[PDB]
This record gives C-alpha cells, sequence and structure tokens, in this order.
C-alpha cells in the first residue's frame, strides 16, 4: 500500500509468468494482452507492486 | 526511463549548428527529478 | 457434464480448466451453469 516497485532488475532472461498462463498460481486479469504469450511478447517491465 | 543522449563536436555563446544528439543511457529509474546541480 | 473446483467455477478462457480439463469454443453457442457441490459430492475432498 506504501509500495508499489516497477524496476526491481532492469534485465531479465527468467521471464514464465505461468503462474497466469494455466493459472497454475491464482486468479488473473490481463489487458491488452493474451495471458499465454508469455514468452511470445516482451515488455521492459519486469516487475512491480 | 531515464535517458541521456550526446554529441560530439568542436564548438568555435553556443554557436548554432544542425546536427541531432545519439543515446548514451536507457536506465529505468523511478526517481521524481526535479533539481540538478552539475559537477566540476 | 463435469465437475471442477480447480479454476474454481471458471469459453473464452485459457486457465486450469481450458487446457487441464476442457475447452469451451471462443465462439461457443450455448449456456453454462456451475453448482457448487460441497454438500453434493458427497466426499468432499472430492479428489
Amino acid at each position: 500500500v506504501y509500495a508499489w516497485n516497477r524496476k526491481r532488475i532492469s534485465n531479465c532472461v527468467a521471464d514464465y509468468s505461468v503462474l497466469y498462463n494455466s493459472a497454475s498460481f491464482s486468479t488473473f486479469k490481463c489487458y491488452g494482452v493474451s495471458p499465454t504469450k508469455l514468452n511470445d511478447l516482451c515488455f521492459t517491465n519486469v516487475y512491480a507492486d | 526511463y531515464f535517458k541521456i543522449y550526446s554529441k560530439h563536436t568542436p564548438i568555435n555563446d553556443l554557436p548554432q549548428g544542425f546536427s541531432a544528439l545519439e543515446p548514451l543511457v536507457d536506465l529505468p529509474i523511478g526517481i521524481n527529478i526535479t533539481r540538478f546541480q552539475t559537477l566540476l | 457434464s463435469f465437475v471442477i473446483r480447480g479454476d474454481e467455477v471458471r469459453p473464452g478462457q485459457t486457465g486450469k480448466i481450458a487446457d487441464y480439463n476442457y475447452k469451451l469454443p471462443d465462439d461457443f453457442t450455448g449456456c453454462v451453469i456451475a453448482w457448487n457441490s460441497n454438500n453434493l459430492d458427497s466426499k468432499v475432498g472430492g479428489n
């Protein structure tokens, strides 16, 4: 609540949030993207909140 | 992110000329930068 | 007809159900009804 980071690291190679793709972790909502295209799409933001 | 661009050139006030600066760095920072000082 | 706790109750989705249970078409035409069977699935664990 007093913290929403954005850049824990500037460069990640271990990016596979399957937590969303298979919902292996929990419920979610994706905006503007498929939940499954996690290794097909890339962004320069790797962390938040 | 934070950006810095620069250009090397001889300078003959700040005489005019036509050019564009090229990036040096692109660094995500998240800093509410509002003021600065230069260093000698 | 099926029983699901995986992905809770939940055709425009790719979740624990879609890939590991069943996928309804993104254009699926029909209705879905989900009845919590906590008191109806008998053995609650429902392994």
